[PDB]
């Protein structure tokens, strides 16, 4: 019936999706025909959102839900077996996604109960789960990964290990991999007036100037900025506001296009304009 | 049974049956939901509003990289552009002589591109002298076929030989101004329209003193011989009889050229001089060519104008921008600053990337000053489009462009790889 | 082929129209069928903008031109004959607009050589006319009414006489009758970058917080509100802006909603939320 | 020879072939151009969002009409209303038992409506006690029947009878919360059940200081004994053996309904009772009858927070939102700002007016303060539909509003004379 979250494999090859029937279906789009390729059934709830590991990892591809279990799906030759399976957290789970490939295959996910599992992948079938309680007051759902920035020797760099993430409270928080071990919160951005629906990390385009959007209940979609690396200023800025919620929002690679969607069952496009203000470029559908 | 979890859920989750949702990917295409999917997922592409014919043909990418000399950065291996000797003038022979692109970039070709005369002489403040004029005069002898049909035509429209002449000298012809100017027995201006195209001062103070007279009572005469005297005067628009009433009928562009002809007010700068006309006149809005002068008029502050400009106007191409930025940036022409040059290189090499030209993306990535920022594009188109920058191409782009031999191999492996599982 | 601007009559019972033929036609609506009733044929060019008088000085509609001419039809049985028509401009008449009908039948009129005549009726067919020159720097686009506000003996109060006007310029000149008997601006408002489109007089809910919206070249909506404590302090506030030109700006009567006409064919609606910003409510086709 | 001017115009004007327009005419409809018009005029209307049917019959405006007494302001002729016995009750009868609003009308109808004795006694620290508990009693008596479903299904599902027990006490059934007591050989309980429905200090203390006892060593006790002797202590959500931990499958209002029977911590205000529950629990998102008690609870800053409240939630209706203040208002029941009162009265009033149903709005604006506002209306709304106010919507409004003699006069003669020309 509806569909939820769905994306796009790298290399654009594949197209994992799922919906409400708790089916996560992975389709091919071969000259642009969508061709399915097999109904990875497995959670006792609807599937939230879906994200795929990073081609240097095989093919990964895991998906959360409501049924408060996590699933990482790998595929061996056609083999699209479960490798692992997680259910750290006690509420469902609004939402995932991957670590920038070069920090290892980490997975960030966002439970409902309020807390924040974070997988790491060792040697062979084996996963620690370094978790985050009470993240959020009343839950979680939006988890983005700021993107992968490296800082005269023979080392792969120490990252600064970020990834913000809104939830029920109306807070954004952001979050840091402390040296020791364990991640803590770095920063509150309490801009929203309402559940903070998604928050994504736009991607540098090697540009320092870092960014971050948000959309919530209240129907505003924020871009918050960081002048200057080091600095821990978070200046939020108003895209437009809405009279309906905002469901999700992501940024177009090169451009850094906002895909925004909310409000009417319509989707708007936005980029900044060489004045600062952000612009609606058109309307989808 | 199964309806009161879908709503408890729905519910419980602030879920309004009016949530959609979309999702940028990889490629750059986006995943709107619409029903026309077999699992209902619209996978609509990025339209490339980039529009001019000739970027989708090997020849140009290929050819117009030979214009080029790459090499390596300093922080790393990755290529940029070392030397490229690219003007305007390479890309008119891809265009056709009737639209407004062959136009704006034939101007630019004739405003920017490089005076370069022949023969070596030793004197050089006659070499600085020449290439001042070639310029002039390439420049006068365009907007003459610009106004030649506006002005030809307009006089067969005349039972009045005085205003034929005047109409001559708007083309610039003095010869046929003249010839008019006897055959009707009005030869005294033959005379004045022979010292027209310099510059002397007797002349100059002997039509001013004269018109000057002319405004007490005896105004016996055709507005025509005045309009010309006036043009003897020097200043013709700033006058005390002034032309600047022809903006009636007249293009812009005809009193510019007048401006550029008999509009001379001391000897210095074309560039300052172009810059005197824009003041006493406002140019057509959305005009390419007229901004083009514009950017040319204002010298030093060139950039900075560019800035302002592009803040209130959609008349400038991506495409060209860039090419404007990058021909004025290495020929010394112009003031372009880093950070204002690969803020427009992303422009382009975006669109071109929409277009899934990677060829092209990636070859305007290499003006990229940004170490760092190169790199991080180029390590990422790469690796994302190599089988699409292989085989059939031209079969060798990459290393055409100096791209790294590890890269090539290390993203390479990686998909033959990833297809290696699909399989 | 294409029209221009179509008002409904007071009374919603007609509709006159006007296109780029020089055809003023005016419809009738009754039961929400269009049926034509008259082409009053006259300009040498366009019509651009029309106005329908108050019924309380029988049935007038005036309409301007691009031929630099004004034109007001009278209607007596039937007879849509012209009573009187007015060329004082040089260039194109680009609108016009109608006094409330207290401060008697006044027609303003806004040219494009930068000039702003006054068309005020007398008992018979005669017309007094004082004018405004070199009003806006390149010519005049808009022109609005502010609405008439009432300021013990037996007197119908003087009023103060206002009307607003955008143009050329950019500059949205407000205006003022000053008790001699001539128009004198009052205050200039620069907040657009290019030409201003359509000044609209929001019409006072009896509350005193007077309004005026514009739209220009530059593609932004103002709503420059203003609380004046006897002097002019007009502060504006960013309704929204596209990537494209907006064309008019018109108010909705009750709750003062702002149809937005411009950008992509589409029209827009908007109302200030009880926040302050304004939201779009709806698109219109 | 003709689409030269138009290019000419349409370019000499900063036209694009964009070019829309649209303008709301006295009736409120908007005119759009689609080419869906003989003449491209798409006169679409503008959309009253007000659902609530009852507002279409003329018996509902008529009947609510003489629950009013109206009288002419300071300031002029124009009627205002003086006098409105208007209560949520009044609305109960047009809608249906079964709807959300039927709910939030009957609830507010319950938490505001005055409660009155039915005889003449006056002691009044006994009548303003009755009345104090009559409102108790009513509203516990309507969430014990918005909580029958949900509880008496619960209990289908029990094999322990004292879990039946500490459910019958929820739904304040003490008289078959009694019987199974005794039936199932668990007398004692059945006696403290009967102190419960009492205010007994010896009780009280027995079971807490009972309670703390039974955290030292002495386990096999059932979580339902426990949970029904903290039912004694007093407050039971903020105890040394809390219920807290309920709300994970009872509807917050099961437990609300618990702070109002057994939670009688302090003998005091029940607005302020309300309120204390508020405080341990978070309520449900988007929910009318939710926000209702907000409003009911906080008291004094009842204006404070109705305007904090409708900051957040549309989930208030406006045709609510009005007869809210307005029954408030007239009633003493709460403190309400005149700036805030007309703020929503216009809102009401206009959507009347989107709707065309005058009559209504006409009404809705003599709740009207600003004499200037009114008036300023009333003339508005009246010049415009005189001939729909007329001859069949019941004959006679208008003289039923206490509206002026001349404006009617006036007005209508301006209109015969209107359609006078048109014939």
């Amino acid at each position: 019936d509806m569909i939820h979250d769905a994306q796009m494999d790298y290399y654009g090859t594949r197209l994992a999706t799922c919906s409400s029937d708790r089916s996560v279906k992975i389709f091919d789009v071969r000259n642009g025909g969508q061709i399915l390729i097999a109904d990875l059934r497995g959670h006792e709830g609807p599937v939230w959102q879906v994200a795929w590991a990073h081609p240097m990892y095989g093919n990964i591809l895991a998906s959360c839900s409501y049924d408060r279990k996590v699933i990482i799906w790998r595929e061996e030759n056609g083999t699209w077996e479960k490798s692992h399976e997680h259910a750290g957290h006690d509420s469902s789970v609004n939402s995932v996604c991957w670590a920038p490939h070069d920090y290892g295959l980490i997975l960030a996910c966002g439970s409902s109960d309020g807390a924040i599992s974070l997988l790491t992948y060792t040697g062979e079938g084996q996963w620690e789960v370094k978790k985050i309680n009470n993240a959020h007051t009343i839950g979680c759902n939006a988890v983005s990964w700021a993107p992968a920035v490296v800082p005269p020797s023979g080392q792969k760099p120490n990252y600064i290990k970020r990834f913000a993430s809104g939830g029920c409270d109306n807070l954004i928080k952001l979050w840091k991999e402390e040296e020791d071990g364990q991640w803590k919160e770095e920063q509150k951005l309490e801009a929203h007036s309402d559940w903070v629906r998604d928050v994504a990390w736009a991607p540098s385009i090697g540009l320092p100037t870092s960014t971050i959007a948000s959309c919530s209940q209240d129907g505003r979609v924020f871009i918050w900025t960081c002048d200057d690396a080091s600095s821990n200023t978070w200046s939020p800025k108003l895209l437009h506001k809405f009279n309906d919620v905002v469901w999700h929002v992501s940024w177009s690679i090169t451009a850094n296009i906002l895909a925004v969607s909310g409000g009417d069952n319509k989707v708007t496009l936005w980029k900044e304009s060489v004045d600062g203000q952000w612009v609606c470029i058109s309307d989808v559908n | 049974d199964e309806i009161d979890n879908a709503k408890l859920i729905m519910k419980e989750r602030r879920f309004t049956a009016s949530y959609t949702f979309a999702k940028f990917s990889t490629g750059s295409m986006l995943l709107t939901k619409d029903i026309v999917g077999k699992s209902g997922v619209s996978i609509k592409r990025l339209p490339t509003e980039l529009q001019r014919k000739f970027l989708f043909d090997d020849v140009y990418l290929d050819k117009e990289i030979e214009k080029v000399t790459i090499e390596a950065r300093k922080s790393n291996p990755y290529p940029q552009i070392s030397e490229s000797s690219l003007l305007f003038k390479d890309a008119l022979d891809y265009m056709e002589k009737t639209s407004s692109d062959y136009n704006l970039w034939k101007l630019s070709s004739i405003l920017f591109d490089p005076v370069s005369y022949p023969y070596k002489t030793d004197n050089d403040q006659v070499k600085m002298a020449l290439l001042k004029k070639e310029r002039h005069c390439r420049l006068t002898s365009w907007i003459v076929s610009q106004i030649g049909p506006e002005i030809e035509e307009k006089i067969r429209n005349s039972s009045n030989e005085i205003e034929q002449i005047f109409l001559y000298l708007l083309l610039n012809d003095v010869v046929r101004a003249s010839k008019l100017a006897i055959e009707s027995k009005n030869g005294h201006l033959s005379v004045l329209i022979s010292y027209l195209g310099s510059n002397d001062p007797r002349i100059r103070d002997l039509a001013e003193l004269q018109l000057q007279k002319w405004s007490t009572g005896g105004c016996s005469i055709d507005k025509n011989i005045s309009k010309i005297y006036k043009l003897l005067s020097g200043s013709p628009f700033e006058g005390l009889f002034s032309l600047k009433e022809l903006e009636s009928e007249f293009s812009w562009l005809c009193l510019l050229n007048l401006t550029l002809c008999y509009g001379q007010i001391d000897e210095y700068s074309l560039e300052s001089l172009v810059q005197s006309h824009l003041d006493k006149f406002s140019l057509p809005y959305d005009d390419p060519i007229g901004v083009i002068f514009q950017l040319y008029a204002a010298n030093e502050n060139t950039e900075k104008l560019y800035k302002e400009v592009r803040q209130r106007t959609n008349a400038l191409d991506v495409q060209f921008c860039w090419y404007l930025i990058q021909t004025l940036r290495f020929n010394g022409t112009r003031v372009f600053s880093k950070e204002t040059s690969d803020e427009a290189t992303f422009a382009f090499a975006a669109q071109l990337e929409f277009a899934q030209l990677h060829g092209h993306s990636l070859f305007v990535s290499c003006f990229l000053n940004d170490d760092k920022a190169a790199e991080d594009t180029i390590k990422r188109l790469v690796m994302r489009e190599i089988t699409l920058l292989r085989a059939s191409t031209n079969d060798h782009i990459l290393n055409r462009l100096k791209i790294p031999s590890q890269l090539i191999f290390n993203a390479q492996a990686l998909k033959d790889r990833y297809e290696g599982n699909y399989l």
